[PDB]
RNA sequence: AUUCCGGUUGAUCCUGCCGGAGGCCACUGCUAUGGGGGUCCGACUAAGCCAUGCGAGUCAAGGGGGCGUCCCUUCUGGGACGCCACCGGCGGACGGCUCAGUAACACGUCGGUAACCUACCCUCGGGAGGGGGAUAACCCCGGGAAACUGGGGCUAAUCCCCCAUAGGCCUGGGGUACUGGAAGGUCCCCAGGCCGAAAGGGAGCCGUAAGGCUCCGCCCGAGGAUGGGCCGGCGGCCGAUUAGGUAGUUGGUGGGGUAACGGCCCACCAAGCCGAAGAUCGGUACGGGCCGUGAGAGCGGGAGCCCGGAGAUGGACACUGAGACACGGGUCCAGGCCCUACGGGGCGCAGCAGGCGCGAAACCUCCGCAAUGCGGGAAACCGCGACGGGGGGACCCCCAGUGCCGUGCCUCUGGCACGGCUUUUCCGGAGUGUAAAAAGCUCCGGGAAUAAGGGCUGGGCAAGGCCGGUGGCAGCCGCCGCGGUAAUACCGGCGGCCCGAGUGGUGGCCACUAUUAUUGGGCCUAAAGCGGCCGUAGCCGGGCCCGUAAGUCCCUGGCGAAAUCCCACGGCUCAACCGUGGG
């Protein structure tokens, strides 16, 4: 009899040094400008959990099984990882890049609010980005589809002024 | 500083009125208890000597600060019900 | 290391029938002995504070209770540890509010608003019947309450019957028998908070409890215990039980 | 474990290896048992004198036993006089 | 005191080791040897939970009933037999199974003098 | 990720083990900028020993007094107002701490008590009649070094005692009125007996009085409710280099005792009872919910949070109470201490802080009853090292920083020069926050300013055929294996590769390991078929028909606490965390 112990939310690679895995992870890190490998492993295990849930639900029968299947599909569609007309089979086709593209940093960069991923990360950390009115300072936050169009400069941040030198530099792109 | 009264309730067992409100304000210091009480009393037509602000709580990276207050019917009832610490904080007793 | 009765109750160990936050704090009110069981009861403090939100602190709740502002079964209750059980009428005259305590579909206790005219009626299931000194018959109800009648009226009451009592005067209004077609309400078990009409009764050897089958409005047949089958009418419920 | 250095000794590397490995004899404070502890480092031996208080720790080897070409030695010195032996040999600290 | 707890031997002949100290609720009392005398002697004992017991140590009168519910208070003379103990008959000790003889003949005890403090008996036909 | 790679040879294929590679827990080297959430922090060795402080109090609406203020009538004395102590009531048997002992009905689950007790609380049906007596406080006088304690007088009660009636128990003879599945139960009528109640006390508002209204009270009976006691079926370690164990032992009859049934005990009658399906004896250990690991089967642990059980230096005993044979109550022995004016008298932190010892191994001698809850009170309210708040700590988990942009140069996975921008974080202020603080959250001012280390570099395994030192010596090496004067393998510099507020070393568990093999291993030559056969328990057993349904399968009621686990939604900025529903 032992009490609860809070667990890690990421899984380390089975072998620290594999050439192909190291090269692939290095490419992903360079592309998405993540701070360290634990963030990438966190997203990888998120994808793994989704895939495991889909695999378990595929071969399950029962009202609870149908409810869980519907909830999984609805949650993925809400997160924006799958189209509206998706099916459970389409879950297994998800890739790490799909999750990486939903990060607040990536969406901020894509929307043209920052010249580069590093600039977007600094903006998020310093609180120049507001999501649905709230200011979120977590670059790894997964933006929901329903609120993807509400991301913009904080109404009090200097970046909100169109005449700001940094804003003009960003717009010059 | 704009105060929006989200909810108002009438407690009759305890002869008071509970007011939940939200203070919207662009970048500015968190409003002081004296200013909040004065504005609330002026807006809602309450007795100044019978209103106690339970709290004015601000959140992370937000321009809306929530606030909870109570307005009693009787000063004696207010003294009998409210604890000493909240009244001292609101400056109703000289301490 | 145990030498006598307990006086405390940890929140994690509180009964599952309470709408309580089991992790906000450590202790919970330990109900005093009273009418109903531990499982089918809740201290009046939680009704005053959590369920209704008339007070924000236990001190305020105790002050209001001591001021005699809350009536249970038509009698003012002042202690904050008084158990409140199923089929109980909670009255707040000052706000003119009247609630009936009933189980939920998941076994939790809830307050169902009732009418002022209906607030004067309490159903009581005859848990037991016996004879006492003299020639009088004593009836023991589900909430531990007792009533006394004469030997002449012995056949007017039986176990599992229901009695409508006018509170606080404690006067008999009507007797609902337990028989086929009698409307019943399930008080606990898997089929709690379900209602229907009696269809069949089954007995078993030794001390095994009786089993009763109930037909619901939609026509579905389910089973439960005779003791769990609470009679609340004859053809249509006389007490609002939604 | 903790112990007191009794004497400093040397052992011969096994065949085909050839060399002197410098160890110490340590008496445990727990029960007074005497064991042999190897001193890791290029010049670790000169940093240990008799009657010195040392901390010994298992030596990484198969089945939690001996290591490399020095069987009969199961422990290595980690700290001498409550100071790290690695730090002393590397030169960032002075032996108290 | 007179412990009345569990036995220390299993039915298989093994040995049991106490896992706890003796508890107060498990204690008994000394036997009450009701003796025939010239005057009744009784005492009051406070028992578990605050209840009460009346212990009769010396018995002089007996309530004897004869097949019709007619009870008589008759003095006890001697104990003829007592199957409970082989020495109680000789020691003149009254017991729930004892047989006595009173002014109106032989009777058999039917009560427990040490538990209710009364000697009741049925006449022998 | 349901996985492999290195090592027996001149070279090959096997068996077999050893080592790498992953997760978790405990110590530990080097190193360290922040914020949140949690059930983390003297469990492993000593359930070893403790200085000092605190951890259980409350009631003036039960009673008589002392002190002080006031209104006074006025030597009298009346009344308010507070403070103090005493008697008196309740509580102190809960909570808090530890895992020593225990292989046991201790624990888990399902049932039984028709064989039993219970203050506090709820309902109903009843009662409160007449007397009597001490003593605390106070006063006089002390004794004793202290700790304690004597004598005399004067008082009150919800203090104590007695009488009376209701009521309680036992037994004998009759009727069957009730609940139950079934009455040694309950109800009614006679008879013999034992035992045997109360406080109409207190407070407020009216009333000329009388009397009235209300609030908290007292006793008995029948039921509940709350907390328990006892009992039964089933379930969960290793040793046969432990094969016999038992004599109140197993059962009976008759009794005693208990609150209760019982060899629990007693008096007699019998020879019963347990055991290779492992008794007895010995080793180890608090049991469970659960946790760690694994794709799963499974293996291993079961200190922190919840439930249950035991203990209060090691034993043994009793008093008061509903409840104890009682951690901060009592008596004796053993063991260790303290004061003494030598006669004598006291103590045991496995309670919160703190100290010694033991060790590889673990923190402040802090603030508050503001929230939750408990005891007391009619209530306001008081106390609570429980709890809540903070302090120290590389306890676990979650979210971030140690800048960004444009141009130009360069030995371009980066560095440098120039011109701009942000303040996460740091520093100084105002609010909000808090029982009061602090931390957090909003805002104002200065400014890239305050912030990167640890191992490794021959393969297994990502990373140098570069330079200097040593020349079987120093040394390295989990394994293979390097070093003997051209060392990619040792030391150092310059480069590089892994992770990153972490990174290394040691012990332990799981996978690796189909090297424990039910899923799922082997036994001709590598470990292993008894030298051979006969046969008892056990295991596995030809075909068809009929019958029962014990196993088996399907459906449906009562259970298997909560927390923990998975899914969806909602609240703290998302998350960690918590709530609402389903599983």
């Amino acid at each position: 009899g032992d009490p609860k112990r809070q667990r890690k939310k990421y899984e380390t690679p089975p072998h620290p040094w594999i050439k192909e895995r190291l090269d692939r992870e290095r490419v992903l890190m360079d592309k998405y400008e993540l701070k360290n490998k634990k963030e990438l492993w966190k997203h990888e295990t998120q994808l793994k959990n989704f895939r495991r849930r889909a695999r378990r639900l595929l071969a399950a029968r029962g009202k609870q099984a149908e409810i869980e299947r519907e909830q999984l599909l609805a949650r993925l569609k809400r997160l924006g990882l799958l189209p509206e007309d998706a099916v459970l089979d389409d879950v297994l086709s998800l890739t790490i890049e799909d999750i990486l593209e939903r990060r607040l940093q990536t969406i901020v960069y894509k929307k043209g609010l920052a010249r580069t991923m590093r600039q977007a990360r600094q903006l998020i950390v310093h609180g120049h980005i507001e999501v649905n009115g709230q200011i979120i300072r977590s670059p790894s936050y997964l933006v929901l589809k329903e609120e993807e169009d509400t991301i913009t400069y904080a109404r009090t941040s200097p970046f909100a002024n169109p005449q700001h030198p940094e804003r003009m530099m960003i717009e010059k792109a | 500083m704009e105060i929006r009264i989200k909810e108002i309730k009438e407690n009759k067992l305890i002869g008071r009125k509970e007011i939940y409100f939200e203070i919207y304000h662009p970048g500015e210091p968190t409003p002081s208890r004296k200013d909040v009480k004065g504005k609330l009393v002026a807006m809602l037509d309450l007795n100044p000597e019978t209103t106690v602000i339970q709290y004015i709580r601000s959140y992370f990276g937000s321009y809306i600060s929530k606030g909870y207050a109570k307005a009693y019917d009787s000063k004696e009832r207010m003294l009998y019900i409210e604890p000493e610490y909240i009244l001292i904080r609101d400056g109703l007793i000289e301490k | 290391a145990r030498k006598g009765p307990k006086r405390h109750l940890k929140r994690l160990a509180a009964p599952t029938s309470w709408y309580i936050e089991r992790k906000a704090y450590k202790w919970a009110v330990r109900p005093r002995p009273g009418p109903h069981n531990m499982r089918t009861s809740i201290p009046l403090l939680y009704i005053v504070r959590d369920y209704l939100g008339y007070a924000k602190t236990a001190r305020e709740a105790r002050k209001i209770l001591n001021e005699g502002k809350f009536l249970v079964d038509g009698r003012v209750r002042k202690d904050y540890k008084f158990p409140v059980g199923i089929m109980d009428v909670v009255s707040i005259p000052e706000t003119g509010e009247h609630y009936r305590v009933l189980p939920n579909r998941i076994g939790k206790l809830i307050l169902h608003p009732i009418s002022e005219d209906e607030a004067f009626i309490k159903p009581l299931r005859i848990r037991n019947k016996r004879m006492i000194k003299g020639a009088r018959v004593q009836l023991n109800f589900h909430d531990g309450t007792n009533h006394i009648v004469s030997i002449a009226e012995k056949d007017n009451y039986f176990t599992s019957y229901t009695v409508l009592m006018k509170v606080p005067e404690r006067e008999i209004l009507e007797v609902l028998p337990f028989e086929k077609g009698a409307y019943v309400f399930v008080t606990q078990g898997k089929n709690v908070a379900r209602k229907g009409r009696i269809v069949e009764i089954k007995r078993f050897p030794m001390g095994w409890p009786d089993v009763v089958t109930i037909e619901d409005e939609e026509g579905e047949l389910f089973d439960t215990l005779k003791e769990y089958a609470f009679v609340v009418g004859t053809d249509k419920p006389k007490i609002s039980l939604p | 474990a903790r112990g007191i250095v009794l004497e400093k000794i040397a052992v011969e590397a096994k065949q085909p290896n050839s060399g002197m490995r410098k160890a110490v004899r340590v008496q445990l404070i727990k029960n007074g048992k005497v064991v042999t502890a190897f001193c890791p480092g290029d010049g670790a031996i000169k940093f240990i004198d008799e009657h010195d208080e040392v901390i010994i720790e298992g030596i990484g080897g198969p089945k939690g036993g001996s290591m490399g070409d020095i069987p009969g030695i199961r422990y290595k010195v980690v700290k001498v006089n409550r100071v790290s032996l690695k730090e002393l040999v590397k030169g960032r600290k002075e032996k108290p | 005191a007179i412990w009345q707890g569990r036995s220390l031997k299993k039915p298989s002949g093994g040995r049991i080791v106490l896992a706890r100290k003796k508890r107060k609720r498990e204690l008994g009392r000394e036997p009450s040897n009701t003796r025939v005398a010239e005057q009744d002697k009784r005492k009051i004992i406070r028992t578990y939970g605050g209840n009460r017991k009346v212990r009769l140590t010396a018995a002089a009168y007996a309530n004897v009933f004869d097949k019709s519910g007619k009870g008589r208070k008759v003095r006890i003379i001697r104990v003829i037999e007592n199957p409970a103990n082989r020495q109680f008959a000789r020691r003149n000790i009254i017991t729930k199974g004892a047989i006595i003889e009173t002014e109106i003949g032989k009777a058999k005890v039917t009560s427990r003098p040490g538990q209710d403090g009364v000697v009741n008996a049925i006449l022998l036909e």
